[PDB]
């Protein structure tokens, strides 16, 4: 579905 | 057709606090136009194309300088919005539905569409921030409004079809802004 | 309907493990107990009947992935090898956390009432822990997070999963009757518990000093682990508090190796000896060799997988050259080609 | 028919140049693949193990090479992955089932035919625990891609989108890993354990160490715990017990690889120059020069080609035009630049 | 079809200045579209596949030099840069967006990139990412592409693409 993208 | 002169004092009308503005937005209105009326035919080959990338702050008359212009010419002329472009038309917008609505302003006519004006505002939201990785709103438009900006023929249904045939309709005469 | 005993089921997992009696003692009482908890079905005077995971702590190679393997064969009721590296909390791009209950609906054909009563292992548990403290101002997506979200799979609740790839319905599957074994190799367990039981101190001079006499990581720095002791090494206690049972795993002595080798039906000697027979030549491997590969295993303080390292080089010549050769009728191999002086003798024909 | 290991170590002596230990592993590896392909399920022996390959060497010694000439012969599904991409699972960098993707393109997605492929992995070094770091941080580059990789190597079966909302389950037991990469101060590492032990006073004894460099013979005593010092963890090293050590190229090993293998460059610049009808030699003067010049400036055999496409730069430009040129002789002082060379009328 | 002779008369029309850079594009580009000619029927297989690197002062006309090239050839040439990255799925992707459908076509094309420096080790996630990365990419290899973005995915060689 969506976007997930961290650090 | 194209006056510089008469078409900045038309703006000064409705627009002011931006003389700089109104001359450089002349001369690229009356060249495309002037390319037109002899496409490719004068000796110099390879001719710059001729576009416009408005840039100032806010409440700076960007979108009033859109309205002004489309009440003084004659041509068809539209008002998109980038934030509601999508790539590859998941759910929320296609960029050929951009072609669609300027076939409603110039009633489907190919002779005088091509020669119509198109003004994207908001155009920092298609800007490339794919550091943490898809995108929908990103390189992904981009990529495709270069594509078209580039100068290529795209499918459209005419009326939408009561047929299987779409209309092969030019865009490199058409402006951008 | 006789189900079968401890005594049963032991001497199953004893011909595939040696040296494991405390481990292998619990996996028993565990899968005998998970059979009377089924078969009581809401139909007993006790309600809620408690339950009682299991947590299988080892060192590397000692064979804590291999028991779970070996047990699922003579188990009837489904089973499920997970991992935990590939889990994110809530979301991310990785995995979530209802993967693992699609994997155990595969091996039972979606059978929901099948599945409540199976058992999950999960590998690797370890490696999701916060290394700092509570504190932990970046907010880890892998560390400490993945426990908090297992409490409410461990305690028992309902997930969704499509069926069969797709409807617009899910299925709810409760968990609160359903088993995990967590098993992870925990590195610097030993240096935490020192400080807390050793307590030792050589710098003053009344601080006695042990000069390095203390008992080995595994002789008793393991035995005598307790919650409080995971607290420090990252765990939270609640993830704790939900698998009370624990299970430590001794790491493999020169002797054990020894018996690896010979009496278990998979045993690495074995399966040459098969290999060898495809290519036509028999295998047979000297006494002196088995207990050299034993002194060079635990220099290598890999465990039981360092073993192939040794043999495999080992043999790697003789292997490279013998399909060339013809009518070998036997091949053995002597204690001086363990440490490579000499070459191994062969017989022709 | 199934090739023996002497029929594909010829195979790739061609191919390879300098390199005899490296390719008895391969072979005795890739034989008994086929073996526990074959063998498996129809043997009274059940649960065959498997044991995977560790490539050690410096750069520009042959690993990438071995990878590709070694798929050339065997036709069996083969692929080839970087490491370095892959990052801790929940992270921006990319996930371990990467690697899975690509080898399923390779065998026009067949799960049956994918899992009896190998895969090779490069610059292995780049995922080390890094021992001099701050205790509170991740290394998912390093560490995260370690202990994700664990589980694969013993075997599991992971989660695969069909061509790139359902996933096909792949076993991956019977897969083959090769992983290989060239491990800067490792040396050093290796070096300091074999001789560390010996005190600075008098009492004390003192060893005899570095009497000689034992380059190519010190990667050869590489042990596990070497590894653990390095970064690698002990539970990775366990998951790949074969190891190989690729020594540096001699300093005759350029001239036998210009002239000895059917892909060198020498045979491939005739190619260009035989299609035109003009015939292409290559004297020992000249060649030996190119070596020199390689190891002088320490770029190794992958600089190689700038030396030949500068010292043809010039007179390639106007071969094509020239006519009544049947050969062309190359000197030494062409590879110098001194003079142009010779042309055979 | 063309030579060394006619392609730098060809590339003087347009560029001027850079007398030796001429040279060596034009028997870099001939020897390397000879190799696509020819193919394996010679007796040296596995031929081809030499990189062209350019190093010179911003304004030189380098991006110039491989638009000329693309025009006077008329084979399809694309512009991607390595600042970007930190994808590459995106400079293979890229050139197909020209045609948007090639198989034995897109690989002899041609593909420029600018402003290499950056990518320079520092000593340092910003550098170093890349070089290692590129390697596989340089090396040749086969990259899944959704033609025109759609269902089924499509495969390209890298090695018969030049890079610059
Ligand atoms: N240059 C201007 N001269 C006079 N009035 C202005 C000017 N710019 C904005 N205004 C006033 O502000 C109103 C809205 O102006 P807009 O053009 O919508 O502002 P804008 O910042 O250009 O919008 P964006 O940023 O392109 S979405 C107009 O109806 C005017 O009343
Ligand atoms: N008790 C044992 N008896 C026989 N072989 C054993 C034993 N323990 C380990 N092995 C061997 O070691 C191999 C790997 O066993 P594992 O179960 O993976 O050990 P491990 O401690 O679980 O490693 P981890 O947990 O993945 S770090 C097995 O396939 C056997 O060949
Ligand atoms: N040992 C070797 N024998 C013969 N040719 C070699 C050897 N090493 C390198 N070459 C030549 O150099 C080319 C490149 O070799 P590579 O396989 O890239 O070396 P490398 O050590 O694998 O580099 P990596 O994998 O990036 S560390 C080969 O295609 C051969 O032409
Ligand atoms: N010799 C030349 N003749 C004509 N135009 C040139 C020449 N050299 C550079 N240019 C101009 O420079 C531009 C390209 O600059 P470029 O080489 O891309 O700079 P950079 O290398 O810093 O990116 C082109 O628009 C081109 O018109």
């Amino acid at each position: 579905x969506x976007h997930x993208x961290x650090x | 057709l194209p006056t510089p002169h008469e078409i900045r004092n038309h703006l000064d009308d409705y627009v002011i606090g931006q003389e700089q503005a109104k001359k450089v937005l002349a001369v690229a209105v009356y060249n495309h136009y002037k390319r037109l009326r002899n496409g490719d035919t004068s000796n110099g080959v390879e001719l710059g194309k001729s576009n416009i990338l408005l840039i100032g702050p806010t409440g700076s008359g960007k979108t009033l300088l859109a309205e002004t212009l489309a009440r003084l010419l004659d041509v068809p002329f539209t008002m998109a919005d980038a934030t509601t472009l999508t790539e590859a038309g998941y759910v929320g917008e296609d960029v050929e539905n951009i072609i669609q609505k300027l076939l409603q302003k110039s009633d489907y006519d190919v002779q005088k569409a091509q020669r119509g004006i198109v003004y994207i505002d908001q155009i920092d939201k298609i800007s490339r921030k794919s550091d943490n990785p898809r995108d929908v709103s990103g390189e992904g438009v981009q990529q495709a409004l270069l594509k078209l900006i580039e100068g290529t023929v795209a499918a459209v249904p005419p009326q939408g079809g009561r047929q299987q045939e779409f209309l092969q309709v030019d865009t490199s005469k058409i402006l951008f802004i | 309907s006789a189900l079968p005993t401890p005594h049963e089921i032991r001497n199953h997992l004893d011909d595939y493990v040696i040296g494991q009696e405390q481990a292998k003692k619990v996996l028993a009482v565990a899968v005998y107990n998970h059979y009377k908890r089924l078969r009581n079905g809401d139909t007993s005077n006790g309600v809620e009947l408690g339950k009682s995971n299991i947590l299988l702590i080892g060192p590397t190679g000692s064979g804590k992935t291999l028991l779970a393997e070996t047990l699922a064969r003579l188990l009837d009721v489904p089973f499920t090898m997970a991992d935990a590296t590939t889990l994110t909390e809530a979301g991310y791009v990785g995995e979530d956390v209802e993967n693992i209950i699609q994997k155990l609906l595969q091996k039972s054909d979606y059978d929901v009432q099948k599945a409540q009563r199976g058992i999950v292992y999960i590998d690797q548990i370890d490696k999701i822990s916060r290394k700092s403290d509570n504190p932990s101002i970046t907010r880890d997506v892998s560390g400490e997070g993945v426990q908090q979200a297992l409490l409410k799979l461990i305690e028992g609740t309902v997930a969704a999963v499509p069926p069969q790839g797709g409807q617009q319905e899910f299925l709810q599957v409760d968990t609160s009757k359903i088993l995990f074994i967590c098993g992870g190799a925990f590195a610097g367990l030993d240096k935490v518990i020192s400080h807390r039981v050793e307590t030792g101190s050589g710098i003053g001079f009344g601080a006695t000093v042990k000069a390095k006499s203390d008992k080995a990581s595994e002789g008793e720095l393991l035995a005598q682990v307790e919650p409080e002791d995971l607290i420090k090494f990252g765990l939270i206690p609640e993830f704790i508090g939900r698998l009370p049972v624990v299970a430590t795993l001794n790491e493999l002595s020169e002797e054990a190796l020894i018996q690896i080798l010979k009496e278990p039906k998979n045993a690495l000697t074995k399966q040459y000896q098969a290999l060898f027979n495809l290519e036509g030549v028999d295998l047979e491997f000297r006494d002196e060799a088995l207990d050299a590969i034993a002194k060079k295993a635990m220099a290598r303080k890999t465990g039981a997988r360092g073993l192939r390292s040794i043999v495999e080089a080992a043999l790697l010549d003789t292997m490279y050259d013998l399909p060339s050769m013809e009518d070998v009728e036997k091949v053995v191999i002597d204690e001086s080609v363990i440490d490579g002086q000499s070459e191994p003798l062969l017989i022709y024909g």
